[PDB]
Formats: structure tokens, C-alpha cells, sequence
RNA sequence: CCACCCGAGAUUGAGCUAACAGGUCUGUGAUGCCCUUAGAUGUCCGGGGCUGCACGCGCGCUACACUGACUGGCUCAGCGUGUCCUACGCCGGCAGGCGCGGGUAACCCGUUGAACCCCAUUCGUGAUGGGGAUCGGGGAUUGCAAUUAUUCCCC
């Protein structure tokens, strides 16, 4: 199957706990926000992040967690 | 004990069998017991028998606990009086100290509820006197024990009360309820279980299926309301600061006895929304998602004009903090809300989030970013509570009225709620048109969002997937000449040449939404137009236009099913012709239009299918997985339709496989992909094709064993495990040897790649025989391989 | 119309069925001062001498009395009796007459009411 | 996790017997020495000993008693057991035999019928009837064999 990596989750809580304003449902407008924000070196990883951000926002838009 | 069961003097003959039960042996009064239980069911000697059971119980201390197990062997075959009589010995026993005796009388109690017995057994009346009787043991509170296995006997007593008459066993039921409340303060969790279980099983069987009869319960209620009501306010009350230990179970509890009995026990209940609202405030509670299951339980029996009148959200426009007490009733209210009137979403939901998104505006646009995302957060998730309001509303018919303009709007003009709205109007298609007037409403404003939607999916750049899927059910629910109508158009759009390719592409994908809905002689001239389609040499419009005819040829039943009867012959011959030309995307919808007309095509089509053979194969080690799937599918479909034309079907299938052998003998490609088909056909028709055959086959994949390609390899690799799955072990005996042969003198850089499906197939041929075996007869390195299995089988277990 | 407690001594249990009846304490077929260790048969007779003769006339409680030795067994009959008592005008009598007698009992000697909670330890 | 729409791609290809201190144990040397009617404890047969006893260091049991000992009566448990654990009757001072049943076990032993303790009799401050060793006779089991007392029972 397929599954997240470490580096992915402790980058994606970093922008979480950054900048959750400017981030919002989209896939695109997160991908381009979060390629807009930190220091980034590969396609992949971010388009990992972004994924990961927006089903994680899908998710504590509904309840805390 | 034969003779008299299968049978003045037999009196004397059934005494001389019972009386020799008190004889000390444990062989023969085992036997005389069994004897006498296999006499009486297999009755006019049942009156003797309890009469020998009372004397010789009175004139008796371990002959009791044997007459007790016939006692509990034989209760339920008594008359009525001997009944009562020997409830009453039963009590006299109890009255001393000895716990295996009252054990035993209480599992004789067990039996003889347990098997509900008749009126001329047991009455109403004698269930109730030895019901109240009961009551005057509990000895204590933790013995667990006698505690559990009595509950659960008036558990049984309380169902049979009720079985015989509701009314009164209704009546009875909210004290022992209280009393189970009152037990529920064990420390054992065991009798916290039992009671959980005993009061759950006694509200789904006894209480519920009387939901109707009972009616609307008041605080003022006089018949058997009032027992509801009252073992209502005794599991209410058992929600205070006395338990701290039960809190899960009491929250079971009370969902339970919400699904049961909310629609008509709302009056009473609010008190205990307030009161689970108010256990929600605690700083650490490890109950919150019971509670919200509860209250989620709730909101499904009643509905959610009666909970916010109970409690109410406090998002009602201004406030003053920034911290919502009740932020989890909205997600509570979006899982749970499903039997409701929109009537109520419309006038309390609407206004309120409209205030909600002018203020959230209103403080962007004036610096203060952090509660206007809160703000929205909050409209955002109290508007997808329309999904839930849309599960089955009771007012569809007058109610939808009032949304069909708001909801246009909303899906034209504010994106991002739209895939929600999209969501809610296919929640509503898909369980909400079991009533005829309702899809007619539905329709009727079908006629106006048409093209709304049409244009929202043909804008440039967007969720479009969401409003496609919305467009095929929404167009599946409407009438035909509508349709007709906007295909018709759909194809000026078309085939008008002044239209850019995304706008044309566009119209494509409404053609394919609406090509299913369409009568009969709009499909046939649809598919006239889409014919000359199918060579075009752009990939996406060949794409559609197989998606069209895989589209039109999806229906079992309609217009489109005597399309294909009526067109099956051109169907053929234009599928076959455009077989040449076809890209590489296009060949995941095409194998499902073939797909689409495999299933229900005739015995005089073979030429068909063994043209189709080796496109299939080719799909089958195509590149896109979707394609494969397909490919595997169709393999599998006309394998099927092969098993319809002939009378033997293993002959059919070998007909079936000598259309497909030579594809082992042309190019690697074309070995590795019929290696892969006989691997993915031999997991469908084990044993049908025949196991000498599987044989040779397997043979044969060991030559191709010796390829260089790796993808020959790896597909043989795979064959080998899906025979070694399937085909048997004593089959296998005989060819473990040759197969593995071949496995081991495979190569250096061979067997280092491919190191994982041989370990997995040593493992699997280890586990299916003799360890040394293929210890022996492999080659030096793989024996290291090989014992590693063995821990496997060692520290699995 | 009757109770049945029990009261708890180490090993020793001893079940009290407590009757309206005719003023008769009944211990295993025996009554209290025909008990065996009348060196220590106050104590059997300290909730009947404590609290009077008088509203005792119309109950009957019959003791059966199993496990223990001899002082951990007359400690449980009593303490038996005295839940007995307890129980019995909790159900059937007023609020006010239990509480006062569980709080004179309480004043006497607290495990009159509720058990020795330590035993053999293993 | 499954399936599906869109999408070219929802997974198509390359690289990764070796290492262990993770456990632990008797295979390969034409291996160095020392021995082999000086058997690295050679096999069996018969009888003894491990207890033997002047003495020291110590674990324990019984006691020195009157809050006791004897006699009779009284009434209360649990951890465990068994095809050798025993229920019943007879012959028995008495250990024990004889005829019979159960139990391969919350069942039959076994409500495990305990003992101090309690309640009555006698003894009455002395090497006493406390305390029991060490010896002398008989009897009965256990065992091929009780002599260097196996064990228990009666003076």
C-alpha cells in the first residue's frame, strides 16, 4: 500500500501550527500557499505536503483533534 | 427409559424410574435422570413426578442439588398449581444459606423462564407473584456470583411477562430497571456488563416493538407512559455524581432507550440533554465520544428543532467570546440528523448563516482575520447539515419550494460550498424519490437547474467531478424529452466547428452524462454522430466517444439495452474496425464497452471474441492499471460467456484456452502478457479447466522459467504461486520436483532481484510439504533461504 | 414481608432471616444465651441488651452460620443480627427509627455495622 | 481498506549469499601431549557403611508447669489430595485384619465432624500425677529382608 512519511508529518504540523489562516480547502491554493512559505527543495515533498495538509484540514475543520 | 418413552401399571413403571434418583451412585442417577427427562419429552405424569419433588425435597443435603438439576431439566413440562408449588419450594431452599442450592434454584429459574412457557404453564398473574418474590434476596451488592445469573433470570421472567401480557409487564419493568440502575454501582465490571446487557435487550424487545401502541408520553401520563416515562427518569437519575465508574455504560444505555423511544418520550427527555450538555463541560472527560453518540442517538429519534429547543446553539449572530460551548452539536447534527422536515433547516438555518457570512465579510474587510475564519468555519459546518436534512425529509413536497432558488444561486455564485450543495442534492436524489410527488417536484425544478449546472461544468479554469456525478443521477431522475432536448443541443455544441476543445471536450462529458437517459432513437442517432469518432486521431475525443458507447451500453434494461439488440451487428463491426486505431487511453473505456456487451451476447459470435483475444491480452499489460482491471474483467466475462455456448464446460474452456495458447509463442512481450492471463484465469477456474491440464501448462511456464527477461520471469514467478495456491498438493507431489528444478538454476543476478517471490514461494511450498524435501534437492545458497521460513512457522504462533 | 442479610468475619458468615414474628432471635436452631462461648456472650446479647427488650417483641430472625472458628463466628452472628435489624426497619419501619439506631449502634461500636475489612494475607 | 470519474500517468522500471557481540551449540584437523592384561570408576555376585561418639559450633522439637496436667462433655476452618484415598458392617484392649461400595475426582473421602479455646471432675507448689528420654517384655502392619530397636500399638 502506501503510506506518510515522518519528514512529511513533522513539516506539515510545522505550517499547521504557522500559518492555518492563509491556508483554506482547495488543493491548489494550499500547494501554492505552502510552496509560497518555507524553504523547499523537491516537487514531491511538497505536493506530499499539500495532500497531507488538506485531508488534515478536511479533518479538524469538523472537530479539535 | 425406551420403553416408556416410546410407550395403572405404567404409573408404577414411570415411580420405579424416579425414585431411584436419590440413589448415591453418579453413574445411575445421571442415567435414571436423563432417563426421566428423555420420558417426559418424548403429559399426564408430570403431576406424580413434581409431587415426588416436593415430598422428598421437604423430608431432606446433597440430594437437593440433583433434584434441582432435574428441577431445572423439567420445569417448563409442569401444570400450572405444581408450577406455583414448586416455586414455592423453590423459595423455601433459597431461605437458607447454601450457595450451590440457591445456584441451582436460580438456574432452575433460568430454565423455566428461558424457555417460555404457555399460558397453561405459567400465567401472567404467577409470573408476577414470583417475580415480586424474587425481590426480597439482592443480597448485598458485589458477591458476582449469584448477582449476574439473577438479573439475568428476572430478565428472562420480565420477557415472558411481557409476552404474555405488555401492559402488565410494562408496568412492572421500571422498578427493576431502578434496581438495575442501583447495581450498576458495583465494583465488578462483569455485573456492570450484565445489567448493561440485561436493560438493552429487555428496551429492544419489550419496549420496542410497542412503540406505536404505548403513543405520546407527557409529564401527566397515566397507563403504561408513565412506566416509561419513570424507568425514563430512573436511568436519568442514574446519571449523577454517584457513579463515576458506569458512565460509558449508562451512555449505552441511554442511546439505546433514545433509538427506542425518542419520537414519542420527547416531552420528559430534554432534561437529560441538559444534563449530558452539562457533563460535556467537564475539564477532562474520557467519555466524549459516548456522549456524543448518545446525543448523536438523540438527534436521530427526535430531530433537531426539539434538541435546540432543549439546547440551544449559542451562535445565534453576536457574541461576545470567542469560545463556543456547544461547538459539537453541529458535527452531532451532521452525523445523526436523517428523518426530519427541511421546513425547519430552511427557516432557523438560512438566515442565521446568512447573518454569520456578512459579519465573517464584514470583520475580513475590516482587519480582524481570526474570527472571520471562525465565523466561517462555523457556517461552513452548519451548512453541511443539508446532506443530513436531505436523508429522508417528511415534507419534500412543499418544503423544497422554498430552496430550489437559494441552492441555484449558491451553486452558481459561491464555490466554495458548491461540492456540499452538489453533495446534498445526490444525498436527496438517493434516498429521497421513493414517493411519486416528490419526484415530480423534483423534476419540475430539474427544468431550471439544468442549466445552471451545464454551466458551471463548461466554465473555464473547479470541482467538476462532484457536479458530473450529480448530473448522471440528477438526469437518471428526469423525464425523456428534457433530455432529448438538451442532447440534441449538446450535439449542435459538438458538432459546431466555431467551439475551442475544452469547451468541446465539455459538451463531450455532458453528451456522456446524458447518452444513458435518452430514449431509443436519440441514442441511435447519437451513436450515428459518435460513430465517425472513433478514428479521430486526438486521444481525448476517441476517449470520449468510447465513453459514450460504453455509456450507452451500460443499462441492462431501457432504451439503450434495445439500441444494442437492435444495433448489435453494426456495434460489431464498428468496434472491430476501430480496434487499429485506438490510444492508449481510450483502451480503458473500450474494454468495458466489450465488457458491456460480452455478458449478453449470443452463441453465433465466437468470431467476435477470438478476433478481440489478443487486443484483451495486450489490455492486460497495458499501462494504465484502470485498463488492466478491465482487461482482467472482460478475460473473466468471456470466460463466462464461452461456459454458455456448449454443453461440457471444461471442453468449452479448453476450446477457450487453445484460442489463447499460441500467445506463448510470439514476442516477449506477448509471452509475458498470456503468462499474466493464464495466471489471472487459473485463479477463476481452479479445478473447472482441469488439473493434468494446469499440469503441462505449469510445465511449460518452467521453460519460460529460462527467459532472460526479467517480465517473463516475473509473471511465471507469479503463475507458479497462483498454481501453487490452487491446484492440489497431491497434484503437486508430482511436480514439486521439476518446478523447483527450474527455480533453482535460474541465475546469480535473477535470483538476487527476485529474492522476495522466491522466499514467499519456498515458504509456500514448505508449509505445504516436508521442510528436507526441498532442503535436499535445491541447490547450496537457497538452503539458507530456506531454513529462515522455518522461524515463520516457529514464532507466528 | 421478610429480609435476608448476611454478616461477614474473616471466613465466618453467618445469613440472617429477619421475620415479623413473636419476638424469637433463633442462631443454627439455638437461641443466643445457649450459645458455647458464654465467657464471651455479651457480646452476643449487646445489641439486645443495649438497645431494650421492647420493640423486639414481633421478630423472628433465623441464623444459619457456617465457616470461622468461635469469636470471628459470634462476631459475625451479631454483626449479622444487627444489619438484620438495620435492614428490616429501612424497608418495612420509618427513616427516622433506623437512622437513630444505626446511630446508636455506630456509637456503640462501629463494627457492629460494617465488617473487619483486613483477613489472612497470603 | 475497497471500487469509480477525471487525468498521459492512481504504480512502470533500475540499484539494494554478505554482517551480528541477536541467542546458542560438540562439526571439520592426515592437530600437541599422556596413557591403553597400570580396564582413565570394566560388567557382575554375596555381606557390611552412610546412624557409628569423648567432645565444640549451630538449625529445630519437647519441656521446665497452677495462665498447669488428667478425665468427661461441648462446638467451629482453609490450602491441598487420591487409583491409592477411603465410606459402611463384623472381629477386635489396641495398633490392625475380614466382607464389601464410591472416587482417575466442586460428586466418594468430605456440611473435609480438626486443634488450641470453652464448660464440669480430680490433682495442690514437691523432681509432684510436670516433663518425657533411656531400657525391658509382647502384639500388628510395611516390605524378597526390620537383626545395629523401620514404623505403630499394650504395660
Amino acid at each position: 500500500g502506501r503510506v506518510r512519511t515522518k519528514t512529511v508529518k513533522k513539516a506539515a504540523r510545522v505550517i499547521i501550527e504557522k500559518y492555518y489562516t492563509r491556508l483554506g480547502n482547495d488543493f491548489h491554493t494550499n500547494k501554492r500557499v505552502c510552496e509560497e512559505i518555507a524553504i523547499i527543495p523537491s516537487k514531491k515533498l511538497r505536493n506530499k505536503i499539500a495532500g497531507y495538509v488538506t485531508h488534515l484540514m478536511k479533518r479538524i475543520q469538523r472537530g479539535p483533534v | 427409559a425406551t420403553l416408556l418413552r416410546k410407550q395403572p401399571v405404567t404409573l408404577q413403571v414411570y415411580h420405579g424410574l424416579l425414585s431411584f434418583t436419590v440413589h448415591p451412585k453418579p453413574k445411575i442417577r445421571k442415567a435414571a435422570q436423563h432417563g426421566v427427562c428423555s420420558v417426559l419429552k418424548g403429559h399426564p405424569a408430570a403431576i406424580s413426578t413434581a409431587k415426588f419433588c416436593i415430598q422428598e425435597i421437604e423430608k431432606s443435603a446433597t440430594t437437593t442439588l440433583h433434584m434441582l438439576t432435574l428441577l431445572k431439566d423439567l420445569l417448563p413440562c409442569f401444570p400450572e398449581g405444581l408450577v406455583k408449588s414448586c416455586s414455592e419450594t423453590l423459595l423455601r431452599v433459597m431461605t437458607l444459606s447454601h450457595v450451590l442450592v440457591t445456584a441451582c434454584a436460580m438456574q432452575a429459574f433460568h430454565s423455566l423462564f428461558h424457555a417460555r412457557p404457555g399460558l397453561s404453564t405459567l400465567s401472567a398473574e404467577l409470573n408476577a407473584q414470583i417475580i415480586t418474590a424474587l425481590y426480597d434476596y439482592v443480597p448485598s451488592e458485589n458477591d458476582l456470583q449469584p448477582l449476574l445469573a439473577w438479573l439475568k433470570v428476572m430478565e428472562k421472567a420480565h420477557i415472558n411477562l411481557v409476552r404474555l401480557q405488555w401492559d402488565l409487564g410494562l408496568g412492572h419493568l421500571p422498578r427493576f430497571f431502578g434496581t438495575a440502575v442501583t447495581c450498576l454501582l458495583s465494583p465488578h465490571s462483569q455485573v456492570l456488563t450484565a445489567a448493561t446487557q440485561s436493560l438493552k435487550e429487555i428496551l429492544k424487545e419489550c419496549v420496542a416493538p410497542h412503540m406505536a401502541d404505548i403513543g405520546s408520553v407527557t409529564s401527566s401520563a397515566s397507563g403504561p407512559a408513565q412506566s416509561v416515562a419513570k424507568m425514563f427518569r430512573a436511568v436519568e437519575e442514574g446519571l449523577t455524581y454517584k457513579f463515576h465508574a458506569a458512565w460509558s455504560s449508562v451512555l449505552q444505555l441511554l442511546c439505546v432507550f433514545f433509538e427506542a423511544c425518542g419520537r414519542q418520550a420527547h416531552p420528559v427527555m430534554r432534561k437529560c440533554l441538559q444534563s449530558l450538555c452539562d457533563l460535556r463541560l467537564s475539564p477532562h472527560f474520557p467519555h466524549t465520544a459516548a456522549l456524543d453518540q448518545a446525543v448523536g442517538a438523540a438527534v436521530t429519534s427526535m430531530g433537531p428543532e426539539v434538541v435546540l429547543q432543549a439546547v440551544p446553539l449559542e451562535i445565534d449572530g453576536s457574541e461576545e467570546t470567542l469560545d463556543f460551548p456547544r461547538s459539537w452539536l453541529l458535527p452531532v447534527i451532521r452525523d445523526h440528523v436523517q428523518e426530519t422536515r427541511l421546513g425547519f433547516f430552511t427557516t432557523y438555518f438560512l438566515p442565521l448563516a446568512n447573518t454569520l457570512k456578512s459579519k465573517a465579510m464584514d470583520l475580513a474587510q475590516a482587519g480582524s482575520t481570526v474570527e472571520s475564519k471562525i465565523y466561517d468555519t462555523l457556517q461552513w459546518q452548519m451548512w453541511t447539515l443539508l446532506p443530513g436534512f436531505c436523508t429522508r425529509p417528511t415534507d419534500v413536497a412543499i418544503s423544497f419550494k422554498g430552496l430550489a432558488r437559494t441552492l441555484g444561486m449558491a451553486i452558481s455564485e459561491r464555490p466554495d460550498l458548491r461540492v456540499t450543495v452538489c453533495q446534498a442534492l445526490r444525498t436527496l436524489i438517493t434516498k429521497g424519490c421513493q414517493a411519486e410527488a416528490d419526484r415530480a417536484e423534483v423534476s419540475r425544478f430539474a427544468k431550471n437547474f439544468l442549466p445552471i449546472l451545464f454551466n458551471l461544468y463548461g466554465q473555464p479554469v473547479a470541482p467538476r467531478r462532484a457536479v458530473l456525478e450529480t448530473i448522471r443521477t440528477y438526469l437518471t431522475i428526469t423525464d425523456t424529452q428534457l433530455v432529448n432536448s438538451l442532447l440534441e443541443k449538446a450535439s449542435e455544441k459538438v458538432l459546431d466547428p466555431a467551439s475551442s476543445d475544452f469547451t468541446r471536450l465539455s459538451v463531450l462529458d455532458l453528451v456522456v452524462a446524458l447518452a444513458p437517459c435518452a430514449d431509443e432513437a436519440a441514442i441511435s442517432k447519437l451513436y450515428s454522430t459518435i460513430r465517425p469518432y472513433l478514428e479521430s486521431k486526438a486521444h481525448g475525443v476517441q476517449k470520449k466517444a468510447y465513453r459514450v458507447l460504453e455509456e450507452v451500453c451500460a443499462s441492462p434494461q431501457g432504451p439503450g439495452a434495445l439500441f444494442v439488440q437492435s444495433h448489435l451487428e453494426d456495434l460489431k463491426k464498428t468496434l472491430l474496425d476501430s480496434l487499429r486505431s485506438t490510444s492508449s487511453p481510450a483502451k480503458r473505456p473500450r474494454l468495458k464497452c466489450l465488457l458491456h456487451i460480452v455478458r449478453k451476447l449470443s452463441a453465433e459470435h465466437k468470431e467476435f471474441i477470438t478476433a478481440l483475444i489478443p487486443e484483451v491480452i495486450l489490455c492486460t499489460k497495458e499501462v494504465s492499471v484502470g485498463a488492466r482491471k478491465n482487461a482482467f474483467a472482460l478475460l473473466v466475462e468471456m470466460g463466462h460467456a464461452f461456459l454458455r455456448f456448449g454443453s461440457n464446460q471444461e471442453e468449452a474452456l479448453q476450446c477457450y484456452l487453445v484460442l489463447i495458447y499460441p500467445g506463448l509463442v510470439g514476442a516477449v512481450t506477448m509471452v509475458s502478457c498470456s503468462i499474466l492471463a493464464l495466471t489471472h484465469l487459473l485463479f477463476e477456474f481452479k479445478g473447472l479447466m482441469g488439473t493434468s491440464t494446469v499440469e503441462q501448462l505449469l510445465e511449460n511456464v518452467c521453460l519460460l522459467l529460462a527467459s532472460r527477461t526479467r517480465d517473463v520471469v516475473k509473471s511465471a514467478l507469479g503463475f507458479i504461486k497462483v498454481a501453487v495456491t490452487v491446484m492440489d498438493v497431491a497434484h503437486l507431489a508430482k511436480h514439486v520436483q521439476l518446478v523447483m528444478e527450474a527455480i533453482g538454476k535460474l541465475s546469480d543476478d535473477m535470483r538476487r532481484h527476485f529474492r522476495m517471490k522466491l522466499r514467499n514461494l519456498f515458504t509456500k511450498f514448505i508449509r505445504k510439504f516436508g521442510f528436507e524435501l526441498v532442503k535436499r534437492l535445491l541447490p547450496e545458497e537457497y538452503h539458507r533461504v530456506l531454513v529462515n521460513i522455518r522461524k515463520a512457522e516457529a514464532r507466528a504462533k | 414481608q421478610s429480609v435476608q442479610v448476611f454478616g461477614r468475619k474473616k471466613t465466618a458468615t453467618a445469613v440472617a432471616h429477619c421475620k415479623r414474628g413473636n419476638g424469637l432471635i433463633k442462631v443454627n436452631g439455638r437461641p443466643l444465651e445457649m450459645i458455647e462461648p458464654r465467657t464471651l456472650q455479651y457480646k452476643l446479647l449487646e445489641p439486645v441488651l443495649l438497645l431494650g427488650k421492647e420493640r423486639f417483641a414481633g421478630v423472628d430472625i433465623r441464623v444459619r452460620v457456617k465457616g470461622g472458628g468461635h469469636v470471628a463466628q459470634i462476631y459475625a452472628i451479631r454483626q449479622s443480627i444487627s444489619k438484620a435489624l438495620v435492614a428490616y426497619y429501612q424497608k418495612y419501619v420509618d427513616e427516622a427509627s433506623k437512622k437513630e439506631i444505626k446511630d446508636i449502634l455506630i456509637q456503640y461500636d462501629r463494627t457492629l455495622l460494617v465488617a473487619d475489612p483486613r483477613r489472612c494475607e497470603s
